[PDB]
Parts: structure tokens; C-alpha cells; sequence
RNA sequence: AAUAAAAUAUUACUUUGGAUAGUUUAGUUUCCUGGGCGAUGAAGAACGCAAUGAAUUGCGAUAAGUGAUAGGAACAAUAAAAUGUGAAUAUCCAAAAUUUGAAUGCUUGAAAGUAUACUAAGGUAUAUAUGAUAUUCAAUAUCCA
RNA sequence: AAGGUUCCUAAACAACAUUACUUGGAUUAGGGUGAAUCGAUCCUAAAUUACAGAUGGAAAUCCUUAAGAAA
RNA sequence: GAUUCACGCAGUGUUAACGUGCAAAUUACUUGUCAUAUUUGAGUAUAGGGGCGAAAGACUCAUCGAACUAUCUAGUAGCUGG
RNA sequence: UGGAAGUAUAAAUCGAAAAGGUGAUAGUAUUCAUCAAAGUCUAAAUAUUACAGGAAAACUGAUAGCAAAGAAGUACUGUGAA
RNA sequence: AGAUUUGAGUAUCGUAAGAGGACUCCCUUAACUUAAGCAUAUCAAUAAGGGAAGGAAGAAAAAAUAACAAUGAUUUCUUAAGUAAUGGCGAAUGAAAAAGAAAAAGACCAAGUUGAUA
């Protein structure tokens, strides 16, 4: 029965949204985010990650108020 | 869930809005190549995860 | 022969490549140029003695040093204030 | 957008807010046609009217921010939205005159002891 | 190998005490001057059943007698207490049973 | 012994498939110039905004855009309106810049929230550490009437 | 709890529900969720996390009222 | 922490069905059990030479005599294939 | 560490000076040579596969070249890292 | 009562944090692999983990070389050189002075002195 039959109990979420990445990565329990690192102030990110960190970094998102400021 | 949280019920509306179309008129621009919404989706046919 | 290849460490990452080089001398021509430009005498490579060499296997032959004894400059009547100002290197 | 800047110039103080008071309640009853069924026409007019209310906004900010620095510009504190722009790191790094400071021991020397020009005969 | 359960109870999670329903610490009340030169007047209120622990607990009840108020302690029932009973605790506290002596 | 339905063989034409050929608004490498972010709130995330948009793009309650300076007659899938009394377009400029985020009054799970002060609503300030100055204090810590 | 528009109506059936479909939890387009009294918001339970302190080369760990001119 | 039946649960036997299955462990009858060493929801605690185990090296997301994931890493092969 | 009777750093103990260090074989002595530790700053010549802006190529030509020549770190998978 | 020392609260004016880390300066006692096994060694300032900066950073003005017909801050390149040395002296690891160039630049504290002292 650790097959199909143990499945049918899955209704409880482990993870749900962060607040300062967007996924659904925050950990209820343990009250951390396993992928943007949350309340540690500092991004988490890993130098054996090195997709992790071109999927998430600088020049991924608008760049809203950094465009201007270079481009002066 | 019936009761939700007030963030989560409009995060599950825009996932509602963007389960549309391309309109005629933007399908009979000049060069044009979106036909169809490739990130389209079905309460039955795939889970989105949130 | 008995090889000796220092090899088995990371030598890819050691491999440092010349390609710079026809260009380093463009930049340095140009900044040797502009500094005669800027104040002439500047690049004129202040004068310097002439220091032999050490060891008895070169000491036969004299080289440019860097800069003139305290010594030397009164010797020729030379203070040593101003040698500096009049593109002449000293070595106290 | 038909409301023409030398038009806005020409208001007093109080008629900008007596345009925009109107301005808004044009907009108003423009978005209720487009709702019931109006016209295109009328559409046309929602889109215009977005446009002088844009416009009106930006003549009475500028003004009014414009006064604000005449009147901070002899001001010993001035507020940090009147202050030059510069980055983070300028407003930070010292000053021309204090990176050239120099002690009077050495200044006095640089002037007596100047790099003099010259040249050699060959 | 692995770790003996003998290692894993000095971790205390599962190993932890299950004093939830527990009435609290049986202990004297703190030494004082009124315990160290006079004696103290204690009423036992009830004598209660503290899960875990197989001698039965006593509320005792000195009045405070530096402030106004009382003062509620929790001793371990001596063999032959009662409710309603009078303890004296102090240096010139009589050879009673219950009652708390130097 | 016999037939050629099936089976097999070749060519032409059609079909399924997308090889080959022609092609490139995409990459790779080297070199040159810089290496110009943030409490004056960054990078990142979320939400919202087009006459008809779902993505994407641009932008922020002034919304696929406002002012100013250059610019000179367009846009287009379909309508409208505005337009040489200045349309597209560009900008190290000006105004404006939602919720968050180092996130910093307090709380935050997917949480809806909320206290005080200053200037009913709205807007500012209030985290921790820390340098200088002012000011109110604490300690018989050293003297001392 | 989980799902997230699957709810209702109309038009429409190319694909999908091991035949077929005028049917549909499928396609297209609109409509729909109203609270002083129901809940969240409030309180604390097992447990959890901050300022200062203690520890550590470091990341960080410990402490939850004990160490604090704090609460 | 008596005997049984029932709602449920388990999994003794058929070594039945099925075995490119309804199902990556299920079905039918039979059997055992069916409240105090009971059954069960949510919250919460315990993490990889670690945890948890009425103890089978069992369980730790279909993964266990040492999980999953990424990096060292194109690990090494006197062996096998081209 | 190439530094071999200890080249450098750190910890325990010890700890100087009417100065002294070094001359790489440990030790004592006398000469010789050369410096004068235990505080601080300092342009120029050098590096660069972040990122931005350019130029080139005996480079690839849609199973190639970046994973990505289209709304590509997108569609889709996992509780999650990924 | 007064003169000080030390420690706090509040107000004002500022400063740190986060992103990036290709190159720069450091902390940490990995292993696969090689040695035809393997245990020191090698892989190896290597991987991962941790901290800090700039357009460059680090170093920099001799308690330095040398034993000469002597040199002379720092940095980088050529050569010395797979050399001296290190190593189950096995596998392997491995510099520097001299010499040739690019560029060149030196300055301050503390200690000492002056005290109708500032």
C-alpha cells in the first residue's frame, strides 16, 4: 500500500507562496523559504546552483529605477 | 478552499483572466504569428500549483 | 627519457593567452606620445649613473642605475633639491 | 487631447482645481457611456479627457515644485528631493578641494621646488 | 553502526517530560526573615493529585507578611494531613507533623 | 497439372515523412571603451493600466503614457477623434512614481490589520547599531562646604 | 481539507469522455458569490521567533525572562 | 486489558481472479478482528553515520544494509561493446 | 614551504635590550659585510569569461551554434531544493 | 552646596545594511584520481561552505640582496628553470639573486624639542 492507496491522504500543503520571491516555496512549518531564502536578509543562492542563480538575479526582472541610472 | 485569504482569491482571479484567447482583431494584424495562448490551461487538465 | 610533465594539476585554468599583446602596444605608444605631449621633458626618463653590474660574471659591464649618491651631486656641484625639478634621478 | 499647455498656463491657482474638479466629472460620465453602450464617439471623448487631466496634473506639479526650489535655494537644510542629482556613491566620496588638501609643509615645497621646464642639447 | 536509544533520549524530542496536567513545583516557600526569627501560620486548603508523581500535594496558604495578601505554596503531603489544618513553618515552629523546622 | 486472388520485382504519378539544396533580424570566440546601484529606498517579486488583449512589450492611480527640448506628416486589424496653431519618433532632462522587498513603528501564512505624534479623511515620522552637538538625568565613583 | 470558475444561461459539436452523441464536469460568450448577529479578525495550548546578553574562525547557534537603566 | 454480532478494519486460506491488470499490490468468497496497549482529523516536535522503530535492517513522499537533489565529475576501469 | 638540526602563521608557556637583525647545516668565539623590525599612506606600468556599449572572424548555419533564431529559463514535472 | 569622572534617555545632522562578486584580499586541515594495491605523498589555495572591496585591487620606499670593477621602493613581462631543493628520495612537487625591459615618486605619525603653553 505504499503505492496508489497511500496517496489518497495528500491534502495538506507543506509549501505555500513567499512574500519576497513569488513561489511557492515558503515552508509553513519550519517558517523559511527554501528557494529565495526568507527572513535571512541576504538572496539565498549557491555556487553548485549556478542555474538557480540565471533564473533569479540581476537583469532577470524590470529593472525599473537601475535602467535609467546606467544608461546615465 | 470556501474561505480563503484575501491575497489568495485575487491571485486565483488573474489566473482566471489569463485563461483567454487571442482576440479575431489581434489574429488579422499584418505578419502576425500568435494564433493561439500556449499557456493555456483546465481545472481538469493540469493543476497550477498555487 | 624520463618525462616530467607538471601536468596533473588544473593546467586549463593556468593557461594565460597572449592575445592582448599586438594591442598593449598600441596603448603604451599612445600614452608615451601624450606625455611629451603634456610636458615634454616629462618622458625624458630623467637621467641615471652608470652602475656596473654585480658578480664577477657581469661585473665587467656597466648598466644604467636608478638615480645619483648624495655624493655624486656635490661632487658636480649639484643641489640636491633642485636635481629632481631638472629630470635627474636620485638614490639616497 | 484637446486642451492646448498655453490654455492651462494662462489659469490662476484656483482654476486648475476648478478645471480638474470639472475635468474629473467629465471622465465620470464618460466611463457610464462606454459602459451603457455609447457611441464611439464618446469613446474617442473618454480617451481625450484621460490626457487633459494628465496634462492638467503635470502643469500644477511642476509649478508648484519649481516655487518650492526658489524658495529652498538660499536654505541651510534643503529638503533631499531639492538636492542635486547624484548618485549614492558621489554624495559619499570627498570632495576636489579636500582630495587636493595639502599639508603647508609640502605646499610651501611645491612652491619653491617646482618641476621646471627644460630640455636637453644633443 | 547506529545510535543506541540511549543516545537519542539526550536529545529530548520524543524523550521530553509530559508535565502538561502537572500542578507545579512542590517546594518550601523562600527563606525569610519571618522563617528564620519568628514562625508563619500556613492553612492546608486541599490536598490534591499531581499526574505523574505518586505522593499527593498540599495547598497551603500563608498569608504575606511583609505586603497585604496571601501567599499560595504547593508542599508534599505528609502522612497524616488534613484540610483545614494549621502549619507553622520557622525557627520556633513545634515538633508537629507538618510543620517546616530548621 | 493448373490459376495469378495473395506474394515478389522494376518504372511513372499521388500519398505519409521532412532529409537534401538555397538562406539568416540567432549564437560562439577574441579585442577596445567603461565597469556609471541602494535609507534621496536598490536588485527581485506581486498587482494594475490599451477603444476593442490572453501572452509579450511599455508604463504606475498623470497608466502601451504627461511636460520640455529636438523632429518634421504620419498610423493601420477595424473603427473614431486629434493634427504644419505641429502627427509619428528620440532623450544621461522635468513631473509623477500602486503593494512589497535591506524593508526600517508593530504584526504578517495565502494576514484581513494597527498604536502614537505632527500636518474626519489623506500625507509625513517613529527598527537595530552608530559619530558629533545640545539637553534631561543616574551613581557618595573621586574630592569637597 | 483539496480543487479554482469546474456554478447558471444561451449559441454551437472541429477535437475529447476505447461505438455515437442534438448530452457534458468538453468549445465560445455573457451572468453569478451582498452579514453589526455565520466565521477569520480576539485569547491562549503543544510548540515558535525578535532587541540587548552569552557562544563561535565563520555562517550562525543559545537564551524567552534568566544575564538588561529593556519588556 | 471477559465471550461474541454489527458499522468499520485487517489480510489467514483459496497459494481463486487479474497478472501488456480496475490497480506500479487491486478484486471475490473464506478467515481474524471490531473501545481503554481502541480507531481517527488538524496542529505541532524529531533529519541523513541523522531521526524513528512492541525490533522486520523495518519506516523516513512508489527512493533505504544509509533518502532526495546539485557540484567536485567527462570520477577510475589491466574489463565489455563500437 | 623548494627552505632540508625549521621558510612562514597561530596557539600554550616564557620573555629581552646602556639596542640589535641577517649572511638558509645546529653550537660558542673573534673579525667582516649589509641593514636598522615590531605604526600609516602612496600614483604609473598589471588582471577581467559579471554587466553595458562597439568592432572583427580560414567559427556554427536550425539534430549545428548559447538551454533558448517565435509570448525561452518559456511549455511541462516535483511538497521542495531543483 | 559646589567641582569632576563614568554611564544612560531624548532631540538634531549624518553614517552601516541589501544587489554583484568575471578579475582582487583572506578563512577552512574535502574527496574522486595518481602512486598499476595503500596508509605519508598527489589531486590541492583545488571543489563546495564563509567574510570584504574597486574600477582595478594587492604590494610598496629595506632589520633587502650579495661577496662583485658591486647593487638599491613596489608591481608586471623575458631568462634563470623543470634548475637548487623537497619526496614510502617512490609517484611526484618545485623557487629566488644576478641579467634584459614596461613604468617610475616619495611622503607622514609616534618618540624628541618650544612652552605668560592653545
Amino acid at each position: 500500500t505504499k503505492g496508489t492507496s497511500c496517496r489518497g491522504t495528500r491534502h495538506n500543503k507543506t509549501h505555500i507562496l513567499c512574500k519576497r520571491c513569488g513561489k511557492r516555496s515558503w515552508h509553513l512549518q519550519k517558517q523559511r523559504c527554501a528557494s529565495c531564502g526568507y527572513p535571512d536578509a541576504k538572496m539565498r543562492q549557491y555556487a553548485w546552483g549556478y542555474k538557480a542563480l540565471r533564473r533569479r538575479t540581476q537583469g532577470t526582472g524590470r529593472m525599473r529605477h537601475l535602467k535609467i541610472a546606467l544608461k546615465r | 478552499t470556501g474561505h480563503k485569504g484575501f491575497s489568495y482569491k485575487l491571485k486565483l482571479g488573474k489566473k482566471i483572466h489569463q485563461n483567454r484567447g487571442v482576440p479575431q482583431w489581434f489574429r488579422m494584424k499584418t505578419g502576425n504569428t500568435i494564433n493561439y495562448n500556449f499557456k493555456r490551461r483546465h481545472w481538469n487538465r493540469r493543476k497550477m500549483g498555487m | 627519457a624520463v618525462s616530467n610533465i607538471h601536468f596533473c594539476k588544473d593546467w586549463r585554468s593556468k593557461v594565460h593567452t597572449w592575445f592582448k599583446q599586438p594591442f598593449r602596444k598600441i596603448r603604451r605608444h599612445q600614452t608615451r606620445v601624450e606625455k611629451a605631449k603634456a610636458v615634454f621633458p616629462a618622458t625624458i626618463k630623467s637621467l641615471k649613473p652608470s652602475v656596473h653590474c654585480m658578480n664577477q660574471r657581469f661585473n665587467y659591464k656597466l648598466r644604467l642605475g636608478r638615480g645619483f649618491t648624495l655624493k655624486e651631486l656635490r661632487a658636480a656641484k649639484i643641489d640636491k633639491n633642485l636635481a629632481r625639478t631638472i629630470g635627474i634621478a636620485v638614490d639616497p | 487631447a484637446s486642451l492646448k499647455i498655453s490654455a492651462i498656463k494662462a489659469m490662476s491657482k484656483n482654476d486648475m482645481n476648478a478645471k480638474l474638479i470639472e475635468l474629473k466629472g467629465e471622465l465620470a460620465n464618460l466611463r457610464t457611456a462606454k459602459v451603457t453602450g455609447g457611441a464611439p464617439s464618446k469613446i474617442s471623448r473618454l480617451r481625450v479627457v484621460k490626457k487633459d487631466i494628465a496634462r492638467l496634473l503635470t502643469v500644477m506639479n511642476t509649478q508648484r515644485m519649481e516655487a518650492l526650489r526658489k524658495y529652498y535655494k538660499q536654505a541651510k537644510y534643503v529638503p533631499k528631493e531639492l538636492r542635486p542629482k547624484t548618485t549614492r556613491k558621489e554624495r559619499r566620496q570627498l570632495t576636489k578641494a579636500q582630495l587636493n588638501l595639502k599639508t603647508v609643509k609640502a605646499a610651501k615645497k611645491a612652491q619653491h621646488f617646482p618641476a621646471r621646464k627644460f630640455f636637453v642639447l644633443a | 553502526g547506529r545510535r543506541t536509544l540511549s543516545q537519542r533520549k539526550g536529545r529530548g524530542s520524543i524523550f521530553k517530560s509530559r508535565s502538561h496536567h502537572k500542578l507545579g513545583v512542590a517546594q518550601h516557600r523562600a527563606i525569610d526573615f519571618f522563617e528564620r526569627h519568628s514562625t508563619v501560620r500556613g492553612l492546608v486548603k486541599s490536598i490534591e493529585h499531581d499526574p505523574g508523581r505518586g505522593a499527593p500535594l498540599a495547598r497551603v496558604v500563608f498569608r504575606n507578611p511583609r505586603q497585604y495578601g496571601l501567599d499560595k505554596e504547593l508542599f508534599i503531603c505528609a502522612e497524616g494531613l488534613y484540610s483545614g489544618q494549621y502549619i507553622y513553618c520557622g525557627s520556633k515552629a513545634s515538633l508537629h507533623i507538618g510543620n517546616v523546622l530548621p
